């Protein structure tokens, strides 16, 4: 038999009794469960229109066989019965979109969760629209400063680039984004209007207490007022996770599509591949690695794929991604994290063993690359980084001779100097004169458990009295010559109070 | 009332004419001895919902009337459900007579919103030193109890209980998924012995919901929900700090995956149901801190295979906010409770959260404690005298710190006959700080063994010569 | 939980094994030329 | 002199080597528990899929 | 004959047709839609009922929905027109040039070349890449292979491997980019623009780009490698000219075969890929082939999923290629790139006859050493190197200097670390392999091979670190 074969829709034919009920814009629940409804009649309905129920919920047309409709639930099966009547929206699964939507805490669907009224929305745009093709993008040029010294300085970030936070449990996955959620505030305030970056949060899976205080964090930050919360918990369906990316990557999509630019945090996108993995195989769908469907590769490419900088024929807008990956025992070689590295841009690899130590952030810098990330990075912050890396990896190389011996304490110098305190992302010239310092061999001398105190004393110093060269450097976008010798001086006049 | 149309195993198909019931609805089997509920799972269509059975479905014929309930599965909950022991669909167990309460709720609620969310992180002081200072509990967090017999869990239990009960005025609920009838049994009069529970007065301070192991597999994937319905009342009507305990989370997994595996679902990867994440979610979401009061779940931890990475241990440390470990190796040192104070972690272990002096005296203590493991490598290979004096100081000071991680138990007076202690956070720290200082460094070892705050140190120490 | 047995070296087939069953093989060869020699001069009384 | 340092240097070589045991003992625990796993994983796939070709 | 639509699950596209069924491979265009969604026909259901494969998003379909029969395969313009320009799977120009005006068209699918028409010259293309062309060296109008996990060197590779020939190859060229990053598109497009191998003012490009991306549906993925082909096949048949075929990856290809044949309804192989995994990817691969009127030198670059050398898509495409390049993750951590195994790249050139027997002697030697290393390894991981023989302490030297001087900067690459690329000529890198075997250079350190090209380099850069 068929869905479509019941008794009941057969004694509706025969009775001709159908002639009353409207099967060309509405129809009734077959079978509901395992989170997919069958629905009778929607002749009229297309594929991916979004359906919403008798209940109130809305769904997702998937499947449009030749006698039902098979639809996806956003939200709970129990509020669903048979018999109940599904009518149309006549439009394809979109999502509010633009301004107004800025400081709201939404779900997938958009619905304001924070209690502070309706979306002010005016225009709504597509979940599922294509990625821009080869000529709309232009290659990446202007820098996305997270506020991480060791991400601002060994794996620079580009606006518009695709850069993975991939790590295991309670790495500080989470709090990098965070940082540069909070280190926007800077451009934000300021009247730039090409260096303002407008963020996106999207919480898939992870609890609900966390994404509040994550909230609290920004709110208090008073970072909120640029970014956008979208959260699909655990406590969500299934469909609600698979959906919650997209929704966010429309709503980047907007300002992206506007001249401005923004990011977006699709954090946990393990979490969205292990909720489409379960909604694949409650379909009935055949299995793959790891029990999963063969288009998770897919389901997160047309994801990211989305992400990109525009040329300035398409107003020269742009949309930053930084998926978070989480990783099990720091299992790289597994089906969803080469996925996903497949498709970023980068990786930032944030080591449980550097974690435990008291390496914070975690960045394996051996293995954390950034591909588009040297086009996009400051000339000062440049001219520091490059002379940083080159000691760190000469560093991780020998890791008695006294060459190698200068080589292995100026190493550690450097990787104490990466170290970085919580929720207080840096200047992007605060950090070229802290990098400056190390690199230029100032803090040879210095025992190694004292130059987190240096660095916290020279920050205050230098943003103090120094704050002209400070300007000065941000100004010009380099360290001139007459620049490196007023640091120098500078530099060396602390070191000697110091003591 | 509908009419039973399969019993193939445990799942049973009813059909019904004038109203189907929805999802998760409670559906009462007539014409049984004991009651049979069944629990709505699909809608197959033709007027046909496929439901999961609460009981054994032997004696089933087709063709038997069932009554919808009209509501999920709802248990007897209240102030008067304190020492009793109920089944996963309410019925009391402990042959006592009926639970008579006022209200009944449905063990299947949504998950607290997101403005009743808590956006603070706060520590619910234990009133145990090791807990307090080391891996302290986040009010309204979940915690994974690790380790099983022989280390004391069920001491640890009982004291945890009584401790919340004493400083918070919060009431305590115990959801066994898959218990042993036996450990069942034992656990019940070992708190009647404890006092925790009190069948003469209204006193008691535990409810205990127990799904055996020879329940069905769906009444095993309901326990946890009656037991924490048992605990959102507290939460909800009368804002306590309630504290949910469930023994253990695995065998809830595995209770889930079993009741998918009925269902005829294809199972995901290690053959766990697909809707792992989600049930997991769904059971867990529920233990938050809202505006009202907050529930705290202790759950034990099962790892299958001794592997942390398969998908029921690494889906629950998704939820847990902290972890204590009974190892058997400090049970066998002499120091009680026998929480690890190495692999015991905490996420609340910040100094954001518990206070700059908090987070400098645990991270010193576990310093202390890791030299003195180097130390004692080094004194198991070369030795004594081949250490400095540093080294021999660092040793007797972690000797003493691991020797006041030792702490009487109140549930335990009964037995060994030393009064219990609940020692306060402020007292903990105010004792490890001044132990790490080396103030009571001329102080004997012993001194600091079995005791509360530092003063009954010093005072022991007096004892002694 | 995974544990291990006695003589699980040469089952794993690996440089270890390879490297056991040469150096007793080395050895119990010089040993029975040895006995050798030791019942050819026996023999030869 | 001799059998001093060599007792040394034997204790210090036997430490390195048993140091160098254990970190494959945990690489290969993990590689082991993802076979495991797998094989799990596989031989379910197997016997959904010919169930369900039935 | 135009049908109606019946079902439209995912990129599956289900037509009920009144009269005249189209044949399997049969384009069919949907009306009423603003793009082109056109449908490929794939199954013959029965009841007047064929199954499509959509070779773009079906979003918004409704059943019912005409669709017009086109009464023939997707059809791509071909020619020397399509030199500089970019293209899709159904050879629509998505460069915004305008149309690509070519006398004559090419249907997408094809037969490949008979036995008869095959050819068994073998030549060695000298990329100027030590490993390659040491150990598995390139043959002209060979296929060529460039396996490898997530990130390991493919692009990069494949990337240098252009730079390298393309634009010293007197013929044309064709790429194929099958679900690779669109940023990535971009880039070589401007790339090529700059370099001069792609012109926009007169009709002087060499290179034609056909592009269907990850953004891409599972149908358009499964088919533009087979624009790209035909492409190529056109060059190489119709004008009788030497052409280069690169694709990056030719694994999608597979994995959006796997996509669409779980809405098809077929039992799934092992790892759930589909049962023709084998051969739907040999009718593609053969059509890539040396025939007797010209030669596809082609560069596939092959996506291992999970660093799995035995799953069935990785495994089934080693029969298809002549030269083998077999990238490794743990050759990368330690540094040495290219990532290319040297123990599991091999070649079929790789013959006395062929190379030369000075070559494949220093080869072989070369492998064997490594080789020796290799199974050395566990001994020195657990014991320690000092428990080693005095020979076995050389081999071990002698191994890990052969190691690092494997190694070599690529000019793509000069972004990446700053240190500029080198070409090292095929005898230069014979003499330094031969060199290092022999024993000349036992007493430099093992660093002054890293990241070097002729072994002069190395040898300039071992006193440096005096
Ligand atoms: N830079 C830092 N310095 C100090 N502590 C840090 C830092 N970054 C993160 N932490 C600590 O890490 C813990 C949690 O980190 P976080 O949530 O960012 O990690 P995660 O791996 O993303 O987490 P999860 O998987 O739980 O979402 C907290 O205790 C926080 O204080
Ligand atoms: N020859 C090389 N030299 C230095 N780094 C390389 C080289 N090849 C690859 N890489 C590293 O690999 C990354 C690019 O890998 P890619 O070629 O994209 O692999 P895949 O195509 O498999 O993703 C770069 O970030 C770079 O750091
Ligand atoms: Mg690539």
């Amino acid at each position: 038999t068929t869905t479509a074969e019941v008794s009941s829709i057969l004694e509706e034919r025969i009775l001709g009794a159908d002639t009353s009920v409207d099967l060309e814009e509405t129809g009734r629940v077959l079978s509901i469960g395992d989170g997919i409804a069958r629905v009778h009649g929607l002749r009229n309905v297309q594929a991916e229109e979004m359906v919403e129920f008798s209940s109130g919920l809305k769904g997702m047309s998937l499947n449009l066989e030749p006698d039902n409709v098979g639809v996806v639930v956003f939200g709970n099966d129990k509020l669903i019965k048979e018999g109940d009547i599904v009518k149309r929206t006549g439009a394809i699964v979109d999502v509010p979109v633009g301004e107004e939507l800025l400081g709201r805490v939404v779900d997938a669907l958009g619905n304001a969760i924070d209690g502070k009224g309706p979306i002010g929305s005016k225009t709504r745009r597509r979940v599922g629209l294509k990625a821009p093709g080869i000529i709309p993008r232009i290659s990446v040029r202007e820098p996305m400063q997270t506020g991480i010294k060791a991400v601002d300085s060994l794996v620079p970030i580009g606006r518009g680039q695709r850069e993975l936070i991939i790590g295991d449990r309670q790495t500080g996955k989470t709090s990098i984004a965070i940082d540069t959620i909070i280190n926007q505030k800077r451009f934000n305030d300021g009247t730039d209007e090409k260096k303002k970056l407008y963020c996106i949060y999207v919480a898939i899976g992870q609890k609900r207490s966390t994404v509040a205080q994550l909230v609290k964090r920004l709110t208090d930050a008073d970072a909120m007022k640029y970014t956008i919360v979208v959260s699909a918990t655990a406590s969500d369906a299934a469909p609600l996770q698979y959906l919650a990316p997209y929704s966010g990557c429309s709503m980047g999509e907007y300002f992206r599509d506007n001249g401005k630019h923004a990011l977006i945090i699709y954090d946990d996108l393990s979490k969205q591949a292990v909720a489409y993995r379960q909604m694949s195989l409650l379909l009935r769908r055949p299995p793959g690695r790891e029990a999963y469907p063969g288009d998770v590769f897919y389901l997160h490419s047309r994801l990211l794929e989305r992400a990109a900088k525009m040329n300035d024929a398409f107003g020269g807008g742009s949309l930053t991604a930084l998926p978070v990956i989480e990783t099990q025992a720091g299992d790289v070689s597994a089906y969803i994290p080469t996925n996903v590295i497949s498709i970023t841009d980068g990786q930032i690899f944030l080591e449980t063993e550097l974690f435990y130590k008291g390496i914070r952030p975690a960045i394996n810098v051996g293995l954390s690359v950034s591909r588009v990330g040297s086009a996009a990075q400051t000339r000062a912050m440049k001219q520091v980084a490059g002379t940083m890396k080159l000691e760190l990896a000469q560093y991780r190389e020998v890791a008695l001779d006294a060459a190698t011996q200068q080589l292995l304490s100026r190493g550690v110098r450097l990787t104490e100097l990466l170290k970085q305190g919580q929720y207080a992302p840096m200047a992007i010239e605060e950090q070229v004169a802290v990098i400056y310092a190390g690199v230029r061999g100032y803090l040879d001398k210095l025992e190694p458990s004292k130059i987190t105190k240096f660095e916290n004393a020279f920050l205050s110093h230098v943003i103090s009295q120094h704050q002209a060269l400070l300007g000065k450097i941000r100004a010009d976008g380099k360290i001139s010559e007459e620049t490196d010798a007023k640091l120098k001086e500078i530099v060396t006049n602390f070191l000697a109070g110091f003591e | 009332t509908g009419r039973i149309v399969a019993v193939i195993g445990a799942v049973v198909d009813v059909q019904f004419d004038e109203g189907l019931p929805p999802i998760l609805n409670a559906l009462e089997v007539q014409g049984r001895e004991t009651r049979l509920v069944l629990e709505v799972a699909q809608h197959l269509g033709e007027s046909t919902v496929r439901t999961i059975a609460m009981d054994g479905t032997e004696g089933l014929v087709r063709g038997q009337k069932v009554l919808d309930s009209g509501a999920p599965i709802k248990i007897p909950v209240g102030p008067e459900t304190l020492g009793r022991i109920m089944n996963v669909i309410g019925e009391p167990i402990d042959e006592r007579g009926p639970i008579k309460t006022k209200q009944f709720a449905a063990i299947h609620a949504e998950a607290p919103e997101f403005m009743e969310m808590s956006v603070e992180q706060e520590i619910l002081v234990t009133g145990i030193k090791v807990v307090d200072l080391l891996a302290p509990y986040a009010k309204g967090g979940k915690i994974g109890l690790f380790g099983g017999a022989g280390v004391g869990k069920t001491v640890l239990i009982m004291e945890l209980i009584n401790n919340v009960a004493k400083a918070h005025g919060g009431y305590s609920v115990f959801a066994g998924v898959g218990e042993r009838t036996r450990e069942g049994n034992d656990l019940y009069h070992e708190m009647i012995e404890s006092g925790v529970i009190n069948l003469k007065d209204a006193t008691s301070k535990v409810a205990l919901v127990y799904g055996q192991m020879n329940e069905p597999p769906g009444a095993r994937a309901r326990v946890a929900l009656t037991g924490l319905t048992v605990a959102e009342y507290f939460r909800d009507q009368e804002g306590q700090d309630v504290l949910l305990f469930i023994d253990n989370i695995f065998r809830f997994t595995q209770a889930g995956s079993e009741v998918s595996a009925l269902l005829g679902r294809i199972p995901s990867a290690v053959g766990y149901q697909p809707t792992l994440a989600t049930d997991m979610g769904t059971m867990q979401e529920r233990i938050t801190t809202t505006k009202k009061g907050s529930i705290t779940s202790v759950q034990a931890i099962y790892v299958p295979a001794d592997d942390l990475t398969d998908p029921a241990p690494a889906t629950t440390f998704a939820h847990l906010d902290a972890t204590t470990v009974l190892s058997r190796a400090i049970a066998e040192l002499g120091i009680y409770p026998a929480v690890d104070p190495l692999d015991s972690t905490s996420r609340i272990m910040d100094p954001n959260i518990v206070g700059s002096e908090h987070y400098d005296v645990a991270r010193g203590v576990q310093k202390i404690l890791q030299d003195y493991k180097s130390l004692q490598d080094i004194i198991a290979i070369l030795g004594m005298d081949e250490l400095s004096e540093e080294d021999k100081l660092t040793v007797s000071r972690a000797r003493k710190i691991q020797r006041f991680l030792s702490q009487p138990f109140q549930v335990a007076e009964v037995f060994t006959g030393h009064l219990g202690k609940l020692v306060p956070l402020k007292e903990t720290i105010k004792g490890f700080q001044q132990i790490l200082a080396g103030e009571y460094d001329h102080l004997p070892e012993q001194a600091f063994y079995m005791v509360g705050p530092i003063e009954e140190a010093v005072a022991k120490a007096d004892k002694l010569a | 939980g995974v544990r291990s047995g006695a003589g699980a070296v040469r089952d794993a087939g690996g440089a270890f094994g390879k490297k056991e069953q040469a150096d007793e093989e080395r050895y119990f060869r010089a040993r029975a030329r040895e006995q050798l020699a030791a019942l050819k001069k026996h023999h030869e009384n | 002199e001799s059998t001093t340092s060599e007792q040394s240097a034997r204790m210090t070589a036997m430490d390195n080597a048993s140091k160098n045991a254990s970190e494959m003992i945990d690489k290969l625990t993990l590689t082991f528990n993802r076979t495991r796993q797998a094989v799990i994983t596989k031989e379910l796939i197997e016997i959904i899929s010919g169930a369900a070709a039935l």
